[PDB]
């Protein structure tokens, strides 16, 4: 098959730059073009520019020009995209794709998994796990606020797994340059505070495995 | 240049139906249109190319058409596997442009959200911060407006929301909303409210607590 | 006015 393995996630400080890879396999690297598409998780896809491996030619999207640079190396079938003077606006996942000719034009027939680029000054920091107990009825919801960590991901489970049904762990959101997420579990009134309910949040990046117990009150 | 408007952001349907996703160019593209299907997992793959007719080794039940500015991907005999986001792309002029994309979801019967509000934790307050959290769980349709009130009036700074994708067992959505304040601002007020407007009732679903009754 | 590869 045709394959495109892109680089690993990237973490960088605004003002700085980065260089991602796109290694091609299973086809003649120089017989096809590589395009770059950005997907900020806002609203769609943007065409950055592109390049002809054999040709060395490059064509940019006016917007991404000036801060973007596409290159290639052919003694190892790899293409590179370099972003400069990064900003919050450059946080997105970037894809590379192959271009095939047909009719009088192109289209992308194969893509890479994509490369996540988070522009930030944070450093690995463990989250604070706050227990969410109700406030002063046959089913009761309890929460757990995982606040102030970096970088993703975070693993949350309740009672180490034994509490599986009725659990909603939400996508993390960036606030303060740090991620924050929440999780909720719904157990009958007979289990809590009668028994113990604990959220277990793991954060591989900082080698942290926190177990927070949800106790009555505040 | 030519920009594509996929004019429906989220499209709703049942397994088995005939789904039609549209896309309009702000100018004639002489049939230089392509369709991609991105999955929740993040990966993108091609479907149909050129004028919308041409196949790239895929299920026959994927078909394309259109002719000037108006095109469409039609998934007859829809399937689970097919639940994903579809983007159209024009290859007539530079720069290349895609549409906003259209995301399919499974059709389910309406369900009001269950709502829960939670005061700041002791643990957190001792750190000088204060976050009030509100979950709105297992609701459908997925459109919803959460509104916070402090001491009776709206508040909008600090509010950060998160939404889960449609669930796999049931086809409901869940949402979390969090109001973050400093410890002092929080202790300067009494009542906190989480109001959920959803077209399940014309009346909001209200949850709140007072720091005094705490 | 300037080069491309399917268009302007």
């Amino acid at each position: 098959e045709v394959q495109l393995q892109q680089s690993g996630a990237e973490l960088v400080r605004a003002g700085s730059s980065v260089k991602m890879s796109c290694k091609a396999s299973g086809y003649t690297f120089t017989s096809y073009g590589i395009n770059w598409v950005k997907q900020r998780p806002g609203q769609g896809l943007e065409w950055i520019g592109y390049i002809n491996p054999g040709n060395g030619y490059t064509k940019y999207n006016e917007k991404f020009k000036g801060k973007t640079t596409l290159t290639v190396d052919k003694s190892s079938s790899t293409a590179y995209m370099q972003l400069r003077s990064l900003t919050s606006e450059d946080s997105a996942v970037y894809f590379c794709a192959r271009s095939v000719y047909y009719g009088g034009s192109y289209y992308f027939d194969y893509w890479g998994q994509g490369t996540t680029l988070t522009v930030s000054s944070a450093k690995t920091t463990p989250p604070s796990v706050y227990p969410l107990a109700p406030g002063s009825n046959s089913m009761v919801t309890l929460g757990c606020l995982v606040k102030g960590y970096f970088p993703e991901p975070v693993t949350v489970t309740w009672n180490s797994g034994s509490l599986s049904s009725g659990v909603h762990t939400f996508p993390a959101v960036l606030q303060s340059d740090l991620y924050t997420l929440s999780s909720s579990v719904t157990v009958p009134s007979s289990p809590r505070p009668s028994e113990t309910v604990t959220c277990n949040v793991a954060h591989p990046a900082s080698s942290t495995k926190v177990d927070k117990k949800i106790v009555p009150r505040d | 240049d030519i920009q594509m408007t996929q004019t429906t952001s989220s499209l709703s349907a049942s397994l088995g139906d005939r789904v039609t996703i549209s896309c309009r160019a702000s100018q004639d593209i002489s049939n230089y249109l392509n369709w991609y299907q991105q999955k929740p997992d993040g990966t993108v793959s091609l479907l149909i190319y050129y004028g919308s007719r041409l196949h790239s080794g895929v299920p026959s039940r994927f078909s394309g058409s259109g002719s000037g500015t108006d095109y469409s991907l039609t998934i007859s005999n829809l399937e689970q596997e097919d639940i994903a986001t579809y983007f159209c792309q024009q290859g007539n002029t530079l720069p290349r442009t895609f549409g906003g994309g259209t995301k399919l979801e499974i059709k389910r019967a309406d369900a009001a959200p269950t709502v829960s509000i939670f005061p700041p934790s002791s643990e957190q307050l001792t750190s000088g911060g204060a976050s009030v959290v509100c979950f709105l769980n297992n609701f459908y349709p997925k459109d919803i407006n959460v509104k916070w009130k402090i001491d009776g009036s709206e508040r909008q700074n600090g509010v950060l929301n998160s939404w889960t994708d449609q669930d796999s067992k049931d086809s409901t959505y869940s949402m979390s909303s969090t109001l973050t304040l400093t410890k002092d601002e929080y202790e300067r007020h009494n009542s906190y409210t989480c109001e959920a407007t959803h077209k399940t009732s014309t009346s909001p679903i209200v949850k709140s607590f007072n720091r005094n009754e705490c | 006015p300037y080069p491309a590869w399917h268009a302007p």
